[PDB]
């Protein structure tokens, strides 16, 4: 069943623990920098360098 | 080492309170009941109970501390004003 | 003259006042040409420093 | 204390800046140091900010590598001992207009202007004051006060006399981007040119503070969870007596 | 046995954290206990971080900290997080001190409990203000310009005292580094006193709302209370972040974003907010020595209410009077604070003196005398002839 | 604290009186019923405070019977409290049973201390 | 990086510059001087390298 | 080092760290005594010595009187006589990254 | 508390040796008799007893460490005057 | 300066050596820089400015 596999074990528990700690860190951070400089768009020095194209 | 002054507190065994005898408990266990089971009927019925009994005794005191600091302040600032030069020339004497 | 206003702290300003003298804009800190206040609400007139005379000498101290 | 030694309020302008998940408008902060250069640098000085912090914010590279080079600043001694001068390098600090206290007040009837660096935090109504303040000058003072010789009214300043005179007015200045150079609209850019000055960190602190308070407001609940189940069998639980016989 | 019972270092872990006997009706005002140890390991630790980049030198101490500010990495959150954890500290510490009082907590036999915590008290008082100081802005040359000139009217001996503290004939540059390296040092004699605290309380053990006693039903500390202390480590850590992110300058002065200058006063000398009350005690008294003594007073009156207490039953729970006044100290404390921010000027003169008589007059002329109504009354309710 | 020999010294006081007693007696009733202990069901002798010499012995002088019913009642009441209810109306103390149960066991104890303490700084004539 | 560049420093002319705080020795050449170098068999020394190896266009010395 | 070499960022750092490390010995030392108490100190022969024992205070409270002022007799007499003699010369010469000294030597007990 | 793992000392009635039967110990007061006794018979008696015996201990280990201190410093001199010039360029490589 | 005085040498000697230099003053009204002759509580100067 699922209990003896993600549950019941405490190597692959606390290893799971820290494995999806790692790999959240860097979506989560790659989500919200994206939103961020989108909610903010036409402000940020990257859009501004690019308008004033003289 | 040696014991020290006791207290009136013990531990697991030796509490220290009196004898019980005829008292019976009885308990389920977590897992065989559903949690988040009545949670309003709680906020609803027993915090407005719980409201409705303990707020005379913090709402008469901040009604007088808070009528104080008012008075106090409408009159400072009539002190202040030009209307009310004659009289803080007479009180801060 | 010594300017540590005992209640404030406050630096009377020269060039200015009624007399030729003082004038602080710290709450109408009047103070006269030797230095006693005059209009202001501050209690007393401030220290003079223990400054002797011994000849090319004053031991403002 | 009465109103006029206190100050007027300022009032609540909508700065694009204001906000949880808002950022610094850098185009006005861009054409905010060009009316810093060209009016207030002149008795001014910006002794925290260095070059090299514009780059990425305001202004590229190489436009920085070339407004440093304008300025002369002290090198190490020679060969023989005596002093030398060199251009300036990005790694060097803003230079102010006099050398010592004395020669500021000099040249402004006695009075200091002070440092520009920090002067959003260090007053109360931060750039609601600063931009009342610059546009707040009446044409003639109210009927009644008397000012010295060499000072001027405007009724945000505490007291009401101010040792600044007016020094903004319509079209002095020439913008690169072509934005009308109003009274107001250099006095906006400048306030937020200033604000980044104090607050260099403002735009990488907000969104720091929006991943560590998702993730704090997730834990709270999960730990509410997590309590209400640990502690069902002692909010459930029933006792019994049986009133035993005293033979004892 | 257990291993965590049998080894010495392990034995004291599971004696305070694991097996302790907890009454099992302990609401959520006890939990503030556990805050006051997570913020005293938040501000030493954030402190001798930025002791490494800081120099107490007169000269060089205010552009020292706007160095941290901006080429220090995360150096603006080292700051901002030890600013207002000092705010966070303290107010945590009242509601932990207004409890106690509420519920009786001070009375035997957990006199000794009570003593050693007015000595926290103290010394934390005295920590903040030290450390204020090194900033080295307008608030701070003229808010130990005010204190320190304070101890000048001991008779005979005031003004060797007072030099002695400057280190000189000002506050200067001996003053400041002196300053820096005692508000170093008492964070540690704080612990040191946090562990002679505990001790005192494991004898007896802790306090119920109800005030009787606990013996007949208790409930281990693992797993049922540090699971309960988790729900609120959250939510301070929360509101905190929203502070140092978000609201970062609005519990201080701008005055201090000025350096410090002898030579100008400011308009309005103010402390911070949670030495208010005892600003506005001080400046009530006309003299200058009877104000000093009646500041300190102040904090040391509260070590006469195991004695002042003429009651049979602990706590407040099912006491009318004594709720009542319990809650007119309580807002008779936050007026003293605004009063503390006002100018010398009427009415707020006369105010602040009135309430200063009621701060006192609570511990020494309220608490005996309905003390002693209510039992009366408890007596002819159920007794009557 | 106060004793309960000067606690009933003042009562008796009162009491005796007519005119004190019909103006003090029915404040003290409904300070009674505001307090609020007998809907926990609890009697005032169990919110005496009990960590002291005198009414340590008191408790031990007290029958079986009724030291049993006393340890019910006060974790019946501990378990009400967490769960931030109130017991059912038909489970409060009734006023005729609201009776000082360990009163007289009190005073007997501290008539007996206070006798001994004369005893040990008595003043003799010759 | 203090990175000098190349008008600077003289022919009679080996400063010591602190760059990262290091001792760092920069020398002048003149196109003739890195046989100068090389002069040498290298059995007569420790470990075998070159010219090439030394400093990339060796005409200005770091 | 916080940069590329001994700088002031290292001298800064190491005057902050060196206040702080001797309040961790501080509480390593009453971790030391505790288990001490547990079985005691041991003797000089090598045997149990629960059949002859000895209270601390005036048999060993007065017999440590005796080598605590031994020890401030011959620290005196280093700090007023002789307050040099465990030092090195080259540390009297302020730091400089641009010339080495020809011995770099450690205090005598590294 | 609790109690926790239990020792091999104890303390003032329980200390934990062996049941004692048939040993009797005197003494007498300090205030009856002299101090400072007979500290001589003892610095010239005791002292040299105790190092007459352990000294061979001490001082063959003493003696082997030192000689070869010697010969490296003196052999360390000759190798840098100019009578040993020829002998360091054949040790040093 | 000071520290020479009831070691070496009298007060109205050492006052006197030390006039004998010019120290850096604080600068004037207008900002330019002043000199000033030497008091006791000054340092012993050397021969180089760098
Ligand atoms: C030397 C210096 C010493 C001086 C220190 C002076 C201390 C002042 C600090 C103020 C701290 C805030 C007040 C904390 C109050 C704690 C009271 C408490 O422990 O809870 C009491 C009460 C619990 O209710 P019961 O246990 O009686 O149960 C009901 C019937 N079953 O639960 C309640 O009713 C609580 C209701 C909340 C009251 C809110 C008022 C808070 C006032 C705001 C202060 C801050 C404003 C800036
Ligand atoms: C856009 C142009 C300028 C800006 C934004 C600016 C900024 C400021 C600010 C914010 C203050 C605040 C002091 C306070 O009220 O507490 C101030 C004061 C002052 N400014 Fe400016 N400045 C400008 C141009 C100038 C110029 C060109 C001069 C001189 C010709 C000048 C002279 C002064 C003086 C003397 C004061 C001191 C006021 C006093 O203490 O009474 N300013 N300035
Ligand atoms: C109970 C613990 C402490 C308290 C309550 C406390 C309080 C304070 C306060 C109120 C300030 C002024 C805040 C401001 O800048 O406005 C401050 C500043 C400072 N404190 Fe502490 N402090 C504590 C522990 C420490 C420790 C242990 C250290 C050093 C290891 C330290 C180092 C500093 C430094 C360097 C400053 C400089 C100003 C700044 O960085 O904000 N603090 N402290
Ligand atoms: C750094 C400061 C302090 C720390 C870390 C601390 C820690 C604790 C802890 C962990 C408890 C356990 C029970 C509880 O949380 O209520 C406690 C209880 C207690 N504390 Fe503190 N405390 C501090 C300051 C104080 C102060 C300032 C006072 C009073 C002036 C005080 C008086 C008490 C009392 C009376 C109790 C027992 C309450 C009861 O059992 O009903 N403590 N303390
Ligand atoms: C540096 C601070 C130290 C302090 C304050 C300290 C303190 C003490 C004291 C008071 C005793 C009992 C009296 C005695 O046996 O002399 C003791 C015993 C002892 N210490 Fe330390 N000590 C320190 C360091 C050390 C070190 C570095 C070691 C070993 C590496 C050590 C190992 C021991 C041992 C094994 C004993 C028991 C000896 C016996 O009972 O025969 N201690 N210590
Ligand atoms: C009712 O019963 C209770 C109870 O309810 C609770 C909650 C607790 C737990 C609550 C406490 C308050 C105890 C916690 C302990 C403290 C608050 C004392 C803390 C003491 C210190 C000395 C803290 C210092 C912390 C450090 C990390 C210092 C070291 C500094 C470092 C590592 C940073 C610098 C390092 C580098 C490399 C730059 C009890 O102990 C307890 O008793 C039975
Ligand atoms: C008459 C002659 C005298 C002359 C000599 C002068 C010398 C005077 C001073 C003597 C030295 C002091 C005595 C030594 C002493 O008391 O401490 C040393 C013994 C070890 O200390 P401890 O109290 O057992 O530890 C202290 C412990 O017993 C108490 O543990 P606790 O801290 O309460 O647990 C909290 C931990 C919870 O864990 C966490 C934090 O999660
Ligand atoms: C000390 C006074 C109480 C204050 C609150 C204490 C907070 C720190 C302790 C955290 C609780 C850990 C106990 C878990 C356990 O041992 O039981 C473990 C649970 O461990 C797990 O596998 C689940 C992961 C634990 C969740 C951690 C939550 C937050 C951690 C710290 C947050 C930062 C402060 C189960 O074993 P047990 O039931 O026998 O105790
Ligand atoms: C109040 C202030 C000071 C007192 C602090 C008490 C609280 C401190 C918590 C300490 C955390 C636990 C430390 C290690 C626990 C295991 C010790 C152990 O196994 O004992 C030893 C190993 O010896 C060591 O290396 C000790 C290293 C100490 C580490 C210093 C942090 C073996 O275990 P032992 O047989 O002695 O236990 C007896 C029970 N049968
Ligand atoms: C956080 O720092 C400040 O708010 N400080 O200090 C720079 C400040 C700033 C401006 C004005 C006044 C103060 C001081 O206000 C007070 C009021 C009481 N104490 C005090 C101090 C030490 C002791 Cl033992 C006992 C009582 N200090
Ligand atoms: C008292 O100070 C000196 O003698 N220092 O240090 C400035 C000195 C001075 C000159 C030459 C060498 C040294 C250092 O010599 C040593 C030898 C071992 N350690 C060491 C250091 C840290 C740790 Cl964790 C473990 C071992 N240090």
């Amino acid at each position: 069943s699922l209990y003896k596999t993600f549950f019941k074990r405490n190597a692959v528990f606390v290893g799971t623990i820290f494995a999806g700690a790692f790999v959240f860190q860097t979506v989560f951070d790659t989500a919200i920098t994206s939103w961020y400089e989108n909610h903010n768009k036409g402000k940020l020095w990257k859009d501004v360098k690019a308008r004033i194209a003289a | 080492g040696p014991p020290s002054g006791k207290t009136y507190m013990g531990w697991w065994g030796h509490m220290g309170g009196p004898k019980q005898k005829g008292i019976t408990s009885y308990a389920v266990s977590p897992y065989a009941q559903k949690p988040l089971q009545g949670i309003f009927h709680n906020a609803v019925f027993n915090s407005f109970r719980r409201f409705k009994s303990q707020f005379l005794y913090v709402l008469i005191p901040a009604g007088i501390y808070w009528y104080w600091w008012k008075n106090g302040n409408e009159y400072n600032e009539f002190l202040y004003s030009k209307a009310g030069r004659e009289e803080l020339e007479r009180v801060n004497v | 003259m010594l300017g540590i206003c005992t209640h404030l702290g406050c630096v009377p300003i020269g060039e200015a006042g009624d007399f030729g003298g003082w004038f602080c804009p710290c709450h109408g800190s009047h103070y006269d040409i030797s230095g006693r206040i005059r209009k202001g609400p501050a209690p007393l007139n401030l220290e003079i420093p223990a400054y002797e005379f011994d000849g090319d000498k004053v031991i403002v101290g | 204390m009465t109103a006029a030694e206190h100050g007027l309020h300022a009032p609540a302008y909508a700065w694009s800046h204001n906000g949880p998940f808002e950022t610094f408008d850098h185009a006005s902060i861009r054409r905010g140091y060009q009316v810093y250069r060209e009016v207030c640098a002149a008795c001014h000085s910006l002794d925290r900010v260095a070059w090299r912090t514009l780059v990425g914010v305001s202004h590229t590279n190489e436009e920085v590598r070339n407004m440093a080079e304008e300025f002369e600043y002290d090198d190490e001694p020679d060969e023989q001992g005596n002093p030398k001068k060199r251009p300036g390098k990005l790694s060097d600090y803003i230079p102010g207009p006099y050398p010592n206290e004395q020669a500021a007040r000099a040249a402004n009837q006695g009075a200091l202007p002070p440092d520009l660096s920090l002067i959003v935090k260090a007053r109360h109504g931060g750039c609601d004051y600063i931009f009342s303040l610059l546009t707040g000058y009446p044409d003639e003072p109210p009927a009644g006060v008397a000012l010295p010789p060499g000072s001027n009214y405007n009724p945000y300043f505490p007291g009401g006399s101010i040792a600044m005179a007016r020094v903004l007015f319509d079209d002095m200045v020439e913008y690169e981007d072509g934005t009308p150079a109003t009274t107001s609209q250099m006095a906006k850019d400048v306030t937020t040119f200033l604000n980044w000055c104090a607050e260099p960190e403002h735009d990488e602190r907000k969104r720091l503070g929006l991943k560590t308070v998702i993730i704090l407001s997730s834990l709270y609940l999960l730990s509410i969870w997590v309590k209400k189940f640990k502690w069902a069998g002692i909010k459930t639980r029933k006792f019994v007596f049986n009133p035993p016989k005293p033979r004892k | 046995m257990a291993f965590r019972k049998s080894n010495v270092y392990l034995s004291l872990v599971n004696s305070y954290i694991i097996d302790s006997p907890q009454p099992s009706s302990i609401n959520y005002w006890w939990n503030m206990g556990s805050l006051l140890g997570l913020c005293l390991v938040i501000q030493i630790v954030t402190g001798i971080f930025m002791a490494m980049h800081y120099s107490s030198n007169i000269e060089l101490a205010f552009s020292s900290v706007e160095h941290i500010m901006r080429d220090v990495h995360n150096g603006y959150i080292l700051r901002y997080l030890h600013a207002n954890g000092a705010s966070f500290f303290f107010m945590v510490m009242f509601m932990h001190m207004a409890k106690g009082l509420y519920y009786g907590s001070y009375r035997s036999p957990r006199v000794t409990l009570w003593n050693v915590g007015v000595i926290i008290f103290i010394l934390t008082i005295a920590t903040a203000f030290l450390g204020y100081c090194c900033v080295y802005g307008q608030m701070s040359h003229w808010g130990a310009t005010v204190i320190t000139n304070l101890f000048s009217a001991i008779p005979f001996v005031g003004n060797d005292i007072v030099s002695w503290l400057w280190g000189g004939f000002s506050v200067s540059n001996p003053t400041i580094q002196r300053f820096f390296a005692l508000h170093y040092l008492v964070p540690f004699i704080i612990a040191a006193m946090v562990i002679m605290h505990l001790m005192a309380l494991h004898i007896h053990g802790s306090s119920n709302p109800l005030g009787i006693t606990g013996n007949l039903d208790r409930i281990p500390m693992h797993s049922y209370f540090i699971f309960k202390d988790l729900v609120t480590v959250f939510l301070f850590m929360l509101i905190l972040a929203l502070f140092v992110f978000y609201s970062p300058n609005t519990l201080g002065h701008p005055d201090n974003y000025i350096p410090g200058n002898p030579l100008v006063t400011p308009a309005s000398i103010v402390p911070e907010w949670y030495l208010l009350p005892f600003y506005a005690i001080l400046r009530s008294i006309p003299d200058k020595l009877l104000g000093v003594i009646t500041m300190f007073a102040a904090i040391l009156v509260l070590l006469v209410l195991p004695f002042t207490d003429r009651s049979v039953v602990r706590g407040n729970t099912f006491k009318v009077l004594s709720k009542f006044f319990f809650f007119i100290f309580v807002f008779n404390f936050v007026l003293l604070g605004q009063i503390g921010a006002c100018h010398v000027e009427v009415p707020y003169v006369l105010m602040g003196q009135i309430a200063t008589f009621i701060y006192f007059a609570y511990f020494l002329i309220i608490v005996p005398v309905i003390s002693t109504i209510e039992n009366v009354l408890f007596y002819i309710g159920r007794v009557n002839k | 604290p106060q004793s309960f020999t000067s606690i009933a010294r003042i009562g008796d006081y009162i009491l005796k009186s007519p005119v004190l007693s019909k103006l003090c007696v029915p404040v003290a009733n409904q300070f009674i019923n505001l307090a609020g202990y007998k809907k926990l069901g609890l009697k005032f002798d169990d919110l005496i405070a009990e960590e002291n010499p005198i009414m340590q012995t008191a408790l031990r002088r007290l029958p079986e019977d009724e030291s049993y019913a006393r340890a019910y009642r006060i974790i019946r009441a501990h378990q009400t409290e967490l769960t931030h209810h109130l017991l059912p109306r038909n489970e409060w103390i009734k006023a005729q049973e609201d009776v000082p149960y360990l009163l007289p066991y009190i005073l007997e104890a501290e008539a007996a201390a206070k006798e001994k303490d004369e005893l040990d700084n008595i003043e003799v004539s010759k | 990086k203090v990175e000098v560049n190349l008008a600077a420093i003289p022919l009679g002319k080996n400063v010591v510059v602190k760059w990262q705080g290091k001792p760092v020795f920069i020398r002048h050449r003149t196109p003739h001087e890195i046989q100068e170098a090389n002069s040498v068999d290298m059995s007569a020394l420790k470990d075998p390298q070159t010219d090439a190896d030394r400093v990339k266009d060796p005409q200005w010395l770091i």
